[PDB]
RNA sequence: UUGAGCCUUGAUGUGUAGGAUAGGUGGGAGGCUUUGAAGUGUGGACGCCAGUCUGCAUGGAGCCGACCUUGAAAUACCACC
RNA sequence: CGCGGGGUGGAGCAGCCUGGUAGCUCGUCGGGCUCAUAACCCGAAGGUCGUCGGUUCAAAUCCGGCCCCCGCAACCA
């Protein structure tokens, strides 16, 4: 090193080897920020469980007080009066066959798409344009249900979605560095207990190999 | 031919005009170890009709 | 062997005075009728201005100055054995070789109107994509890995 | 190492191979190339093209030494002689000392009819 | 002199097609360059010949998506691996 | 008592990271070649890439199980 001036002035506040206690650093997390974009604190977990076998692949989503670090714009594909119930619960766009032409042609202004089972006949024709975005609803993960009003509300309330990468590693954001550091020790447990309930059916003995926590292009914190 | 001339040449030698078959050059005079003796004859010349 | 031959350079076209257009209608000549070919090539600009053709100064030059062929492939004998060797394209077929590569690509296409198949083939040469331009590139890419013999 | 701006050379061409070697007058190796180093085989390893490409591989081995004039020796009958001497200019060299070093090794005889052609 | 290992440093991605070396994967519109590219030429070098790196004559904040089109799918500006 | 690989016209093998896609050698039925015979070369004919689950618009292929094969394998009283 060789290091950029934006971070060289933050090493004027922090040690290069110490990982700081999240119960003691509660005034320091807001103080190491330097970027022209919003910096975060993200959790890095090592697995496992088998590093190759896809039967032990981990997937899911967990609800948090700040979700992904922002609110989401939710769209709902539903016919008749059940669509007005989702519009009053958390949807900002109601979808129908007239909207399935626009999504296929290329234009979409929403973070999450939910559908009801008799409306899912239309959305089934969008599976290849919604696929590479992770935007496609699927009954086998609950993103298709008759109670669409509760399903749009589950997304609007703020949730984070995950799956493990190659050789068994998984990374997820748990707050902005400017957000209340007092709650990091509380929200980390709500993330961990939910990820621990997501253990595979054929998992045996162990599940976590190592846990680490760091800031965007910045220092690590200790638990 | 076994020549040492270097620099300003092209097209892989054979530079002498009429050097083999129906003359030139030499074999005039092909027999009895005298092959290069006409070169000496036409250098010790002097006249060629001698009495 | 002997010969040393007489050669022909052909008459220019009777409307434009172009001998390059004359060689193009000769390569476009089928069944010996020859007047039919005049009604297929350079018989519209409204079909080139339908796709990529920009201004009339390029309505035929996209088959002339747009490309330069240099070599042809196949094998040649050297000493006691045969090898694959790129050979030097002759300097008067140089400007008339791509004419076959355009006329063949249009003639063998299944898309109805032949006057429109040819204007569409000239448009696909004006973008410098696929047909004729890759038949130049494929043999140059071959000759960039084959240099020991000529 | 360091700039020296001086060296000696050897260039050989036959009807089965062609080579280039640059060294010092104190016997140090400076650069080498061969038609097999250029990756050629059989009836193609003696071509005047195989000689002209090997000449530039040796000019890349000596590149930091500062050399522009070197004392040359020439060997063998093969047509690679003519293109490897033209390639001294493509190597950036300008010569003042060049001699044929080929073994004779006896008087005569009988110039061939093949090779060329 | 080097085997194994750990940090530091720098770049990996071209099945295939064209404008095009779409890494994975999740974000995202104003963000980055003032020895700095543009662009046609006498040059150096790796090459999958497309591209990139460096030098000189120069000109000196662009440029790019969205526009326009190619494709299930994007292409400024960026974590993380 | 375990693990890796395999299941493909008549016999034995491909593979992977081009998912929109059955390749091959050997034989057989026929030619090139030849005075035949050998050496080399390439047309033609014939099969559910086993089998039950799964993801999907889609798997012989990948992901889970089974079984028969082909190679390696270990222990308490």
């Amino acid at each position: 090193a060789k290091l950029t001036k934006r971070m060289r002035v933050i090493r004027e506040k922090v040690d290069a080897t110490k990982q700081y206690d999240i119960n003691e650093a509660i005034a320091l997390l807001k103080e190491l920020a330097t970027a022209k974009f919003v910096e975060s604190v993200d959790v890095a977990v090592n697995l496992g469980i088998d590093a190759r076998k896809s039967d032990q692949n981990v997937r899911g989503a967990t609800v948090l007080p700040h979700g992904t670090g922002r609110s989401v714009r939710v769209a709902v594909f539903t016919q008749g009066a059940n669509a007005e119930a989702a519009k009053a619960a958390g949807a900002e766009l109601v979808g129908m066959e007239d909207l399935a032409d626009q999504i296929k042609k290329g234009e979409m202004n929403f973070d999450v798409v939910i559908a009801s089972p008799d409306a899912m006949r239309v959305v089934g024709q969008l599976g290849q344009v919604l696929g590479p975005r992770g935007l496609m609803p699927n009954p086998k993960v609950g993103t298709v249900t008759p109670n669409v009003a509760e399903a749009v509300k589950n997304a609007k309330a703020g949730q984070v979605r995950y799956r493990n990468d190659k050789n068994g590693i998984i990374h997820t954001t748990i707050g902005k560095v400017d957000f209340d550091a007092d709650k990091l020790k509380e929200n980390l447990e709500a993330l961990l207990v939910a990820l621990k309930k997501a253990k595979p059916t054929q998992a045996k003995g162990v599940y976590i190999k190592k846990v680490s926590i760091s800031t965007t292009m910045g220092a690590g914190v200790a638990v | 031919i076994k020549v040492r001339e270097n620099e300003p040449f092209d097209v892989a030698l054979r530079r002498f005009k009429r050097s083999c078959e129906k003359a030139g050059v030499l074999a005039e005079v092909r027999r009895r170890e005298f092959y290069e003796k006409p070169t000496t004859e036409r250098k010790r010349a002097k006249a060629s009709a001698v009495k | 062997r002997r010969r040393v031959i007489g050669q022909r350079k052909i008459l220019p076209d009777p409307k434009f005075g172009s001998e390059l257009l004359a060689k193009f209608v000769n390569i476009l000549m089928v069944d010996g009728k020859k007047s039919t070919a005049e009604s297929i090539v350079y018989s519209a600009l409204e079909t080139l201005a339908q796709r990529s053709g920009k201004s009339e100064l390029e309505a035929f030059e996209v088959a002339l100055e747009n490309v330069r062929p240099t070599v042809e492939v196949k094998s040649r004998r050297v000493g006691g054995s045969t090898y694959q060797v790129p050979v030097e394209v002759r300097p008067v077929r140089r400007n008339a070789l791509a004419m076959r590569w355009i006329v063949e690509a249009a003639r063998k296409r299944g898309d109805k109107s032949m006057a429109l198949r040819l204007a569409n083939e000239l448009s696909d040469a004006a973008e410098n994509k696929g047909t004729a331009v890759k038949k130049r590139e494929d043999v140059h890419r071959m000759a960039e890995a084959n240099k020991a013999f000529a | 190492r360091k700039q020296v701006s001086d060296g000696v050379a050897h260039i050989h061409a036959s009807f089965n191979n062609t080579i280039v070697t640059i060294t010092d007058r104190q016997g140090n190796a400076l650069g080498w190339a061969t038609a097999g180093g250029s990756g050629f085989r059989g009836s193609r390893k003696s071509t005047p093209f195989a000689a002209q490409v090997a000449a530039e591989r040796c000019a890349d081995a000596v590149k930091e030494y500062g050399i522009k004039n070197l004392e040359v020796m020439v060997k063998g009958p093969g047509p690679g002689r003519e293109s490897t001497i033209r390639a001294l200019n493509a190597a950036g060299f300008r010569i003042t000392n060049i001699t044929d070093v080929t073994p004779i090794p006896h008087n005569g005889c009988r110039p061939p009819k093949k090779r060329r052609v």
